[PDB]
């Protein structure tokens, strides 16, 4: 009832025509030798995309259902061939029990996508990937003679269809008439190489997961590797698990207090208050307060959630229509200048709407000033109320005077003029972040720690992947996170316990492999070259055992020495030698010989030989150029009027090369 | 490519000798003690006295081997240098023949020399009184065999105190083995520099790139994510190419150590200054960390 | 060639004629650094590789004279044993002493 | 941008909009115009989700009267005689490929 | 009246926690 | 006034909009105050294991730590080396 | 290509393949006495007959 | 050091006097990287004559 | 017509002799070096013809 599937499920990733190539791509794809599921009807979940294949010979299987719900209240996709013809048909079916073969329906309705197509033992095989709002589905076919189960093969997909559906497919279940069977399997984001023959297709293909000589083999890019020894990336952990930790907080932010007040002060004696404590869920705003003008500086709106905050301070002030525009690092105005300045490294939103009805009345509102005259520019987060004549000289005077005036100037609110002259309620908020331990935090939900293995951590929107140990590191009580010389987070305060947990990578360690040439044969030995194997190693092996550079698998130890052929290392060569197998075994410094000393003795030589040896001696390499305009623009124009810009490099590296 | 051309330097500078010879168990030839550049049988150690004070003088860089995961994952209170190194992704390998493979070679050239003298090295090993060989080098040098045969007693003695003189002033003197040592520093600096190069933002928003990712979008953090890349390349590339600067003076080094034990140990040369100061007689190798010292 | 180098194409053609001039103008700028980059890299490992070269060479020179146009004394500086004579042979990009 | 539409972070098109407000707005009041705005989650580029269903924040099946179960579409209404924040806009996104 | 303020006057710079570090800062400084 | 070095701690800062241009103690009705100006310049810090900062140096003094500055070490071996401009 | 440079397009009317190549091509080298010496130059085109 | 490296001028002063904090440091950024790669060639070469 | 030279200044300001790119191979000789005077030998030129 479940099998393995080997060399299945590759598709073209694009529609670039490209041959001779060895093309290298990472997405979703279905792992080599990986299992599948048989069946010779249940609800099989989609996950990510499905591998579908079918073994039959007198055309049982015919269509799918996906959708969410099979209910009636969501939308569901068939996808099904009848007698003469294939329809596509997204709507609100009520599906029945047994989608039997038709009438698989009872009624439709309220539905959004149709498509008929023109009037219409062996092996189908479809891939289905749903990805922003669109279903492709690659198909394949096979004439194949085997009844058991999926053949072992290499075969390419093509697509036949995108369609543009907005629906959420987490189920699907295939439609049968009333032998076949058909299997299912589960596509992952891996990396895979291709291959392109001369005539643009594909004929073979390469993970790079399976085995550590695919690893080298994607690393090399190469389907070819000569006799010998190679370094392959580090020994890997994949985390297993996740652990989410935040402070003990229960109430809301005071929306209604901030946003819903009774009264907002003047611009040019704006009120500023800080918040702690409270839990930001803006989505309770979603009912009664919208806002036009609402914009963030520092991180992103999306952002919003999944992060907590360290010290938030929220400025209250009223502007005009058109002075809402002046609230931003970098402006100049009236407002900007004497009134309300913001830093030009300003982390933070700004968020602005318009009140005409409690703020604007007939026959005016002028309550509300705003300084206009002033002896120079304000620094940021500054304020200034006072209310003393002003003259241009820089003299007191009395408003009676002709060159003294008022410093203020009120706002005239009515409640029929234009948008640009109708008052508006601002709101700043100030906050930093990943600096200081938080008190009003993100609406999230928490998870028990583990501090074993390697797993994802979130603390307190500091997001990675490690190891948690218990360390032993002195805090300081405004301290939260520590850091490293390399400026990796190495130590965090658990928000809920209060402990210190100390964090480190949970991929360490070097990894070789011997072969000795995939022309020879396909097999390997892997060599850890720092683990103690009297573990972390992976998957298997038959033969393990410990030499001075580290843990070998896969080789037999001989007891004999002889010269090296691979150098493994601190004293250790390998080989492969006869049914050949990979040996490994201690080097030889050479032959072994003695002779006598003795003070009264002497060998002399009787007879000569002619002997003739040869030396070989490199003496010269070959002379290149390079045109430095061709290779870096070709034959663009404005590349080239753009590279005359970058002077004295081409100059610099030919009369290198000559 | 740089780790093959050192294990190549190691295998020409010292496997010359098509074969190994034992070394004898009499170290005393006809006056001459040789007693303190040879094995000592009963001593657990298979190298010389003089390779011991060698090998004693050259505070080596641990480079470990075997340093587990659990080893580093333990003692964090002690910010270990190696242990970031590891964590980083930097790995150092172990050289292909042992120190006491390069023992047994120079313990196989000395014997070569005092048994076997300068015929084994040009053709077959043959056998010679010592007294006799010296009698031949002085020939050799411009001197009649009859100065050696009449003061043959105080000429060993001069050997033998100049020998005491040498092993005793190795036992004091620190700045001797300079060049060694250096080499070893010059190469753990270099690789330091490359793990605090990882706290230069290089003109991005952070050099933590986890907060990177958590606070900004997709195509925001591009940009800086991209920064990054390009700093944290080109500061490997720097790496790479002053090793492969390096590399070409310790080649050149090696050829020079290589046609030194070719032409000084093996035989006599006549090029002046090229084996000590006065007229060459004989040399003797021993053998060091990462290096040879002629005798 | 075909890097981005952080642009959105390692085609120039895409770059100048999908975009405005001044989004244009930065995208085209890494392209030109990185392949830039690219040339130094290569231009630096020829130089390296020419030292090599040319030592070779210098005692390919040297051996040339003192043991095609004369007998050496050093020991194994031309072949194993006591050297006799030698000869020269010419080679693809070298020489081979007999 | 959380239940009712989303755009992908890499969109390629083109986003116009215009007023209509003699046409789409009446005195008496439009209110043929709805927007969900309570869901369990945030919906995915270019997704749709046209369903009515009793809405419960702890995540059980519901009957419409009750304590805290509600209905998930709010009605737009327009009407002539309000300001520019308030009258409706006709949208219209392209999408792209090159 | 005038004096000598000999090594007075030095904060911390930020809320992180170093150990076993060296740091060089540029701020307003005694 | 003692020669001796100490490190000072944060306790609090406030959200105050304020010119601050002038300031004047007060004092109730023999103890000594003395007061010094802040100027913008680099120091160099030295950290201990599990306490506090321990150590730091000027660079605009004297020369040497001028030096110190630009090897970025307090230790310094017998030579002749180029320092950079901190002065 | 493998530089990612496009050499082949399908004509859009008659339905043909088409390849673009490069209009520059060849080293040239120029051969001076002198420019305090005569005016005259020549010119070698590499690798072509 | 006459190269804009693609920046808005070859002089640091214009970029500082008409340009602000967020979008004035990023020109700099690219002037700064440019030669810095400039000085490391010099070096290299040095390091190799 | 859009096309590419070189220009040459006085120490007074005073602009003095130019050199088209495309007349002449010595021209394009003259401009890839960014020289006026050029010393006897074989060099290799760009393509501004
Ligand atoms: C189930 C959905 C379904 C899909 C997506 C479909 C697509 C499909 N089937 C095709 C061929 C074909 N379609 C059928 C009939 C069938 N009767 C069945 O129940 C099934 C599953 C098939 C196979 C898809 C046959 C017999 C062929 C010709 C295959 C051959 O003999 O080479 C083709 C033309 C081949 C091409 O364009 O390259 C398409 C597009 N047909 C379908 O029925
Ligand atoms: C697509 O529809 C499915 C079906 O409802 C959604 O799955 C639900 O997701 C919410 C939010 O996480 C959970 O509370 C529910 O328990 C899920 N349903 C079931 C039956 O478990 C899915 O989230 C939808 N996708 C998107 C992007 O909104
Ligand atoms: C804070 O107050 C000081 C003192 O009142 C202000 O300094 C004045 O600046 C104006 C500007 O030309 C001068 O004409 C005055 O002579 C200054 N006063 C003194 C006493 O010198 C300062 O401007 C205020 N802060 C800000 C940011 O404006
Ligand atoms: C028209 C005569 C001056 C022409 C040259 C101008 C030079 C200075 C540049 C811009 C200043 C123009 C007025 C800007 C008013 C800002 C008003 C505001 O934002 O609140
Ligand atoms: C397939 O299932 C078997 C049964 O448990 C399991 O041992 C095997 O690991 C599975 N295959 C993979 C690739 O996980
Ligand atoms: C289908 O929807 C209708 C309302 O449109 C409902 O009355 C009916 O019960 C639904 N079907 C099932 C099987 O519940
Ligand atoms: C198949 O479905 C299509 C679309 O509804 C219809 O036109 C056609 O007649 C059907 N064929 C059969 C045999 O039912
Ligand atoms: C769905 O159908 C119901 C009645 O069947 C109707 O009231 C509602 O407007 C429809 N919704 C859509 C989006 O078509
Ligand atoms: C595919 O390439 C081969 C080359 O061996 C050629 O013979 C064949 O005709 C090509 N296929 C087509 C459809 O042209
Ligand atoms: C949204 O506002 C309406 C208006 O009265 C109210 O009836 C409804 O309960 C509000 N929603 C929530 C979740 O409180
Ligand atoms: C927070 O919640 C945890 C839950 O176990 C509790 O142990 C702790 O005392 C609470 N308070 C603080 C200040 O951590
Ligand atoms: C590996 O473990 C064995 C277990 O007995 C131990 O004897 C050996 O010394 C260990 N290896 C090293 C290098 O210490
Ligand atoms: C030396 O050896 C050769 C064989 O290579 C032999 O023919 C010759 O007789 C030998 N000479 C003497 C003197 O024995
Ligand atoms: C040779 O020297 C060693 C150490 O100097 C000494 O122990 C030994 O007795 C000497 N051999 C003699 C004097 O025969
Ligand atoms: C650690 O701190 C304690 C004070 O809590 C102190 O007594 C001890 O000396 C410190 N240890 C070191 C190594 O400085
Ligand atoms: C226009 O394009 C069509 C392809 O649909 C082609 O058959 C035709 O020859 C072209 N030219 C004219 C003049 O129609
Ligand atoms: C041009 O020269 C090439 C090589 O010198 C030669 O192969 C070719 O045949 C020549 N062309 C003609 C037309 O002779």
């Amino acid at each position: 009832t479940q099998h393995t599937s080997s060399m299945r499920g590759v598709y073209y990733p694009d529609e670039i025509f490209r041959s001779d190539t060895l093309y290298l791509t990472q997405d979703l794809f279905l792992p080599f030798y990986s299992n599948v599921t048989g069946f010779h009807n249940p609800v099989i979940p989609f996950k990510d995309g499905i591998y579908f294949a079918a073994t039959e010979k007198s055309n049982v299987v015919r269509g799918w259902v996906f959708g969410s719900t099979m209910n009636n209240k969501s939308q569901s996709v068939i996808i099904i061939n009848n007698s003469t013809n294939v329809v596509i048909r997204a709507c609100n079916f009520e599906l029945c029990d047994n989608p039997f073969f038709t009438m698989i329906f009872d009624n439709a309705f309220n539905c959004t996508f149709e498509y008929i197509s023109d009037a219409f033992k062996h092996l189908r095989e479809f891939v289905f990937k749903n990805k922003d709002g669109f279903l492709y589905v690659y198909k394949g076919y096979q004439p194949i003679d085997v009844v058991r189960d999926l053949p072992s093969g290499f075969n390419t997909l093509k697509p036949i269809f995108k369609l543009p559906l907005g629906i959420n497919i987490t189920n699907f279940r295939a439609i049968l008439t009333a032998a076949a069977a058909y299997f299912v399997g589960y596509l992952k984001p891996t990396t895979f190489m291709l291959k392109y023959d001369e005539n643009g297709t594909i004929t073979d293909a390469v993970d790079c997961s399976q085995n550590p000589l695919a690893e080298l083999k994607c690393s090399v890019k190469s389907f070819e590797i000569d006799k010998g020894i190679y370094q392959t990336s580090n020994f890997r952990v994949v985390p297993s698990g996740d652990v989410v930790r935040f402070p003990n907080i229960t109430n809301l932010c005071p929306f209604g207090e901030v946003f819903n007040a009774t009264k907002f002060p003047s611009v040019y004696a704006w009120e500023r208050k800080k918040i702690s404590n409270c839990v930001a869920d803006y989505s309770v705003l979603y009912n009664s307060t919208f806002f036009s003008t609402f914009k963030c500086y520092g991180v992103c709106a999306t952002k919003l959630n999944d992060l907590c905050f360290s010290n938030v301070y929220a400025d209250s002030f009223v502007v005009k229509g058109d002075d809402v525009r002046q609230i931003a690092p970098g402006q100049t105005g009236v407002i900007a200048d004497y009134n309300y300045k913001l830093p030009d490294d300003f982390m933070g939103c700004v968020l602005a709407w318009n009140t005409r009805n409690i703020d604007a009345t007939s026959t005016g509102n002028y309550n509300y000033k705003y300084r206009y005259l002033r002896h120079g520019k304000l620094r940021p987060f500054e304020r200034d109320i006072s209310n003393v004549p002003f003259s241009p000289d820089g003299k007191p005077c009395t408003p009676p005077a002709l060159n003294c005036y008022w410093p203020l100037n009120d706002y005239g609110f009515y409640t029929t003029t234009g948008i640009g002259y109708q008052p508006y309620r601002v709101v700043v908020l100030s906050f930093e972040l990943l600096n200081a331990p938080a008190t009003v935090c993100g609406p999230k939900l928490s998870t028990d720690l583990i501090k074993n293995q390697c797993v994802n951590f979130n603390f307190n929107g500091l997001t990675g992947t490690g190891v948690l140990t218990p360390s032993s590191k002195r805090f300081q009580p405004f301290q939260q996170f520590g850091r490293d010389v390399s400026d990796f987070t190495d130590s965090v305060r658990d928000p809920k316990t209060s402990e210190i947990l100390d964090i480190s990578p949970c991929s360490f360690g070097g990894v070789s492999v011997i072969t000795p040439g995939t022309n020879a044969s396909s097999e390997v030995a892997v060599l850890y070259q720092d683990v103690n194997c009297t573990w972390r190693i992976y998957s298997t092996g038959n033969n393990v055992f410990q030499t001075q550079a580290g843990c070998l698998i896969g080789a037999e130890h001989v007891d004999t020495s002889y010269e090296c052929d691979i150098p493994i290392g601190a004293g250790i060569c390998a080989s492969y030698h006869t049914q050949k197998s990979i040996v490994a075994y201690t080097m030889s410094l050479g032959a072994d010989s003695s002779i006598a000393y003795s003070n009264n003795t002497i060998a002399i030589p009787t007879n000569f030989s002619i002997s003739i040896t040869t030396e070989v001696m490199p003496v010269s390499m070959a002379k290149t150029s390079v045109d430095c305009n061709m290779y870096i623009c070709g034959d663009s124009t404005e590349c080239a009027n753009l590279l005359l810009q970058y002077g004295s490099f081409c100059t610099q590296l030919n009369r290198a090369l000559s | 490519g740089i780790a093959a051309e050192q294990d190549r330097n190691t295998r020409e500078v010292f496997a010359q000798v098509k074969q190994m010879y034992k070394t004898p168990t009499l170290k005393y030839f006809g006056g001459f003690n040789f007693s303190q550049i040879l094995p000592d049988p009963l001593k657990p150690t298979k190298r010389s006295f003089i390779e011991d004070l060698l090998f004693n003088k050259v505070t080596l860089a641990d480079a470990g081997f075997m340093k587990q995961y659990g080893e580093c994952l333990g003692d964090i209170n002690a910010r270990d240098l190696i242990c970031a190194q590891k964590f980083n992704g930097l790995t150092v390998l172990p050289p292909l023949l042992t120190d006491d493979m390069i023992a047994a070679y120079t313990a196989a050239l000395v014997s070569g020399t005092a048994t076997a003298g300068w015929t084994f090295g040009a053709g077959a090993a043959l056998q010679i009184p010592f007294a006799m060989q010296m009698a031949y080098r002085f020939n050799g040098i411009g001197v009649t065999q009859n100065v050696l045969y009449e003061n043959q007693k105080q000429i060993a003695n001069q050997f033998n105190k100049a020998i005491s003189q040498i092993q005793e002033s190795l036992t004091t003197t620190s700045t001797a083995l300079g060049k060694l040592q250096d080499v070893v520093n010059q190469n753990a600096q270099a690789l330091n520099t490359l793990v605090k190069q990882l706290s230069s933002n290089f003109g991005a928003i952070s050099s933590v790139l986890n907060d990177i990712l958590s606070r900004l979008c997709k195509v925001e953090a591009e940009v800086q994510i991209d920064r990054l890349i390009t700093g944290r390349l080109q500061s490997l590339q720097t790496y790479v190419t002053q090793q492969l600067i390096r590399a070409a003076e310790i080649r050149a080094s090696a050829n020079l150590a290589a046609t030194k034990m070719s032409e000084c140990v093996l035989g006599q040369s006549k090029r002046v200054d090229f084996c000590g100061k006065g007229y060459h007689l004989m040399s003797f190798p021993q053998a060091a960390p990462h290096g040879v010292v002629f005798l």
